[PDB]
DNA sequence: AGCTGGT
DNA sequence: ACATGTGTGCTAAGCGCACCTAATTTCCTGACGGCAATCCTTACCAGCT
């Protein structure tokens, strides 16, 4: 897609406070803080008018608040089922691979907005791991698809794809 | 003549069921994962709740020789008894038998002791284990024997034992996306060591989850299994109602202390059931205001407006009850104005119930 | 006669419990996320108190024979109980039984006695050890938490019988759940590179979860069981039950504490008595939203009194009494004031509390049932 | 036997804490926003303080190599056996911040690690000039965690059991009231005038300022059972632990926000069992025109602390301690009096009080201990 | 006197 | 979900950061319980209709 490829690069020229706010606004909706909506609105509303495809705004809303969290850099390759996976395979087949692997397997059986925890503790492991690349476009355009299973079920197959390699 | 009995109970985190690997049971209604009750779980914990006592007289055991035994003081009869229950159809100690408990051993032991036989002596056992219908809780929860046709005499029969069930729950059904929990525990080994380890590292899983509890009294086979008498059948009825809004699942309470009590009764007289699973095929999803209690009482009352205005059955009309104490939760928050009696408390609901199955009083039942 | 304890606490930022991965251990009650701190905690924390020494008596261990070889002294005597151990069931693998054992202090010396006995075979001094171990129900540590044994069977000698091990709990405790929403914050540690060296940059770095809650604990303690196990030392239980209240007033769990002093002591306290359970974890399933009219805890304590006086109208207007001993310092916060006749003691004192409750149960004194000890 | 401590202090706009994005640490106390000054921070900059630098006997370094330096030339001898241990070298280090002595530590284990007597025969003595010595004070009260990893140490090293527990419990300090961020707008302004009028690079900067509470609690017969039986030395550890409380603090940004500020309120009790006294500021303090954020908070504390006393104790033993405030501006509120036994108007006269209820040891001839 | 439920 | 309600009359250009950093040991449970029937006959025979 073309429009979510310039809300993430727009998000990517965020500076120091205002990703401190959104880092603040954790687990909570866009309306309690003014300064966090203006921020929303300010990087939310110029996208629509020029590229006819937009992400969905809960969506949006989440990653921004995950990727003010967190802070990785953007590149093409890098999605959630082959990072994870591959430190799936840096593990113990008896004991922690079942505990890690079911802390991934949650996320698929949950609605957008409940899955900012989950995806928290998703990326803290990913975190622990050291990884600095996560394609934030690619995770977005699965995101705001989430609600088909087709798509769930390829993010499952690409885990499964990277777990046997 | 059938009484529905609803509730809405929010729960602490426990796990009051576990399937062979330790979860908490799942259930797919709706599309989504719901956490599940086993009903056979609620029927004995309400079957072994402590106001039931008066009325406990039911008894699923295989060791009925020993329970032979135990009232003989030195009358040892435990061969014979067994050769006896061997030859009754039962082959082995045995299967599963339901009985009454004071019945069988009074009167089991006078027709085992005496030596006059050891056919008939089976017969007449298996008569005497048959004829044991004057419990209850076996006219609740139901029975059926089926002894085996190879291990048995040819000279020995047995009766019909047609028993049905008085009582169906329901699986209690979460109002919302099951959130399985995974607990994980270790064990300290008191005395030290090199390694400062765990004895054993545990898994256990818990849900926490605001539960959709459904049972129904059929009052008519009620009475039908607990012949022509109604005073049991009123104080089964008033037990089973406290016990129910009284005791919980005897899961890993020790664990998880959740004795959390049922935040909704709803009482409604028809000829025809219904549960509000339907109420929430929409998953309860909270918002900013209110809780999931006060959100899930709400779909449950908007599908009560539609199934009394819908599906109105104005023929036979909704006693709707509640047990919402001092109106802490109202039914209707905006249109659903059809709770006619809408109480706090819970021996006036049970006293009310027994009132429109007929001319009883709650303390003068209380005595059988 | 059932004694219940319901307990709300004020805790600061800590992390008093976490799972694997250094979370603190979250629940979602109500539909939303509460911090939580698990009944095992305040279960052992309430065992290993700093006036539950008297009343200690336990070990769930699984090396019962380096006890054994201590009561023994220096005369060897790891090799034979270990051989002995083994032959009643309790496999070993490593160097250590492989399940937990739960019993008696004191029987420690009689077994080490059946042990050093060489006048007895090998089937007789197993069964006598088994025999020693599973009628070893003198401690109340094993009175307020249970027990269970059950022997292997493939590498176990024909020749050994067990009685009945299993005793049944009085203590039931429920997970302390966050009265208001609760979210976890997010601290990275650093190491000390004091010393310069060239790079002048982190040593260690890391991450870190806390979150600060108002707890509601939840205590249930049984009398008639309590003193049924107990072989009806009506001393011991009472002292049992004062210690207790004492050791879950005062005491709390020992996770991360040198680095977050959560010593918080309890800001009301909700004793109580009638024959079934109570529970107020409903109470709180709307979150509570601090104003600022008020505080966190003056409305949680009055979102208890809301329910509280809410199920005492619909449950506790019968021919058994309910009777409520609360607990606040000095009355810092009673109950709903648009009630004011809830409590039917208000208590601001814990000792004259503790003194209340001894005299209710049966009528005792803290100095004479403290005379009565099992260690 | 454990000695409190209560303290109430307020700094100017400050960056104490401040975030790797550079905001100061902020934390949930009672549904508000609080500002929190890290546990570890405290604690780091009690133990760097100038009056502990009389008490040091600990270093806890990553890379012993060099410290074990200082025949005069023990290397890649120090890092390359250093492996055999189980921390191995990524980039010349040992890749675990060992918890560990300084000074018998680095006076003894040169004669075993200058070369010679056998790779993986000083394994052992590596272990006995590692994990033994304990008998340093901030060491014993911080703890002490060591592990070797299993990868690649051999099996000839014993190791014992080297857990210590720590004799220390210090709270987060948190402020009395709700904290507010303030984002200070900040440029870097250019001089030569190479170009056209432009200034250079724009950004910002986050600060805050509160009046913070801080809780410790030292335990004295653990205290004393880890460093086993120095009296003098403990007597030493709890005054420096009162003083350099008191009389530090931390050292964020304070080049660009200098806000280092005296407690005007210190509390120390004397019981058996721990208690902290942060459920008195579970509101936050609203400034009123009549009087001020340090007093009201202080009220409120006395509030608390006397309601505490009147409510969990009256045993055998009663609750003794000591309210310092400087030169009694702010006594314990209007509220009952005689609360506290004795009214501190100076700190030295506190801590003299401290170990005057230890058992009777002076302030002096403690420090001739070390 | 046959019939039907049991062996 | 910037535009549009101008209403004497509402500027604006230059400028926005780089780097070192993430550790491990070990610990992980035994036993007991697991359903019977009934869905084509060695067919005549005697309880009695």
């Amino acid at each position: 897609n073309r429009g979510t490829v310039d809300f993430i690069a727009s998000l990517e020229n965020l500076k120091e406070g205002d990703l401190g706010i959104l880092r603040k606004l954790r687990g909570a909706r866009l309306d309690e803080k003014l300064p966090g909506f203006d921020l929303f609105s300010a990087l939310w509303w110029p996208l629509r008018q020029k590229n006819q495809r937009a992400p969905k705004r809960e969506v949006a809303w989440l990653i921004a608040k995950l990727f003010a969290e967190f802070r990785f850099e953007q590149r093409e390759g890098a999605t959630l089922p082959i990072l994870m996976g591959g430190i799936c395979r840096k593990l113990e087949p008896k004991k922690e691979l079942p505990r890690v692997l079911a802390r991934f397997d949650q996320l698929a059986s949950l609605d957008i907005m409940q899955m900012e925890e989950p995806l928290s503790v998703i990326m803290g492991i990913l975190r622990k791991h050291q990884q600095v690349c996560l394609d934030w476009v690619g995770l977005t355009d699965v995101l705001s698809f989430w609600e088909q299973e087709p798509v769930k079920r390829e993010w499952s197959d690409s885990f499964i794809k990277a777990y046997k390699i | 003549m059938l009484i529905e009995i609803h509730m809405i109970q929010n729960h602490s985190p426990a796990n009051l069921n576990r399937d062979d690997l330790g979860a908490p049971k799942t259930c797919y209604f709706g599309g989504v994962l719901r956490s599940r009750i086993s009903s056979q779980c609620i029927k004995r914990s309400i079957r072994t709740s402590n106001d039931f006592k008066a009325l406990l007289g039911g008894v699923r055991t295989r060791r009925l020789a020993d329970l032979i035994q135990q009232e003989a003081g030195e009358t040892e009869c435990w061969k014979k008894a067994q050769e006896i229950l061997n030859k009754c159809g039962f082959k082995n100690t045995k299967m599963l038998v339901f009985m009454s408990k004071d019945k069988i051993k009074d009167l089991a032991r006078i027709v085992l002791d005496n030596s006059l036989g050891l056919t008939e002596a089976a017969q007449q056992v298996a008569n005497v284990i048959a004829q044991a219908t004057l419990a209850p809780d076996i006219a609740l929860c139901g029975r059926m024997l089926e002894p085996n046709d190879k291990d048995k005499d040819k000279k020995v029969k047995w009766s019909n034992t047609t028993v049905e069930a008085a009582l169906q729950v329901a699986h209690a059904i979460s109002t919302h996306i099951a959130r399985p929990e995974i607990d994980y525990f270790v064990a300290a080994d008191d005395v030290p060591g090199e390694d400062a380890g765990a004895g054993h590292i545990g898994e256990s899983m818990f849900a926490s989850a605001c539960f959709y509890k459904y049972f129904s009294i059929d009052w008519e086979q009620l009475v039908k299994n607990l012949k022509g008498d109604t005073n049991l059948a009123a104080h089964t009825v008033g037990a089973f109602l406290l016990a129910a809004a009284k005791t919980n699942p005897s899961g890993k309470q020790n664990s998880f202390a959740a004795h959390n009590y049922p935040d909704g009764i709803l009482v409604e007289f028809k000829n025809s059931p219904i549960s509000y699973a339907n109420a929430f095929v929409r998953p309860v999803s909270v918002v900013k205001e209110s809780d999931l209690v006060e959100q899930s009482i709400g779909q449950l009352s908007n599908y009560v407006n539609d199934i009394r205005l819908g599906y109105y059955d104005e023929q036979s009309p909704v006693i709707g009850f509640w047990f919402s104490p001092n109106n802490r939760y109202p039914l209707g928050y905006k249109h659903s104005k059809l709770a006619s009696r809408n109480i706090g408390n819970l021996n006036e609901l049970v006293g009310a119930v027994l009132d429109y199955i007929g001319g009883f009083k709650w303390e003068e039942v209380q005595k059988s």
